[PDB]
C-alpha cells in the first residue's frame, strides 16, 4: 500500500507537469498570433 | 480688360476650390487603406 500512495502521487504529479509543460506550449503558440496583430497596427499607424 | 480679368479672377476661384475637393478625396483615399488595414488587424484578433 505504500507503494501504492506514493505511485498514485507520481501519477498526479506527472498529469500536472505535462499540464504546465502543455500550457506554456500554448502561450507561445498564442504570443505569436498576439505579435502579428501589433505588427500590423504599427502598419495601420503607417497608413494614418 | 476688367471683364475678362474678373473672368481669370473666379477661374483661379474654381481652382482653388475644385483642388481642394481633390487633395480631400486622396485623404479618404489614404484613410480607406487605413481602415482596410485596421481590418487586417481585426481579422487578425479574429483567428488569434
Amino acid at each position: 500500500t505504500q507503494f501504492g500512495s506514493t505511485l498514485q502521487n507520481i501519477i498526479e504529479r506527472q498529469d500536472a507537469e505535462a499540464l504546465n509543460a502543455l500550457l506554456q506550449n500554448q502561450a507561445a503558440e498564442l504570443i505569436l498570433t498576439n505579435l502579428s496583430i501589433q505588427d500590423k497596427t504599427i502598419e495601420e499607424l503607417d497608413a494614418e | 480688360i476688367s471683364q475678362s480679368e474678373t473672368y481669370r479672377r473666379r477661374r483661379q476661384e474654381w481652382e482653388i476650390q475644385r483642388n481642394n475637393a481633390e487633395a480631400e478625396l486622396k485623404q479618404i483615399d489614404a484613410q480607406l487603406k487605413s481602415l482596410a488595414v485596421r481590418r487586417e488587424a481585426a481579422v487578425l484578433q479574429k483567428t488569434s
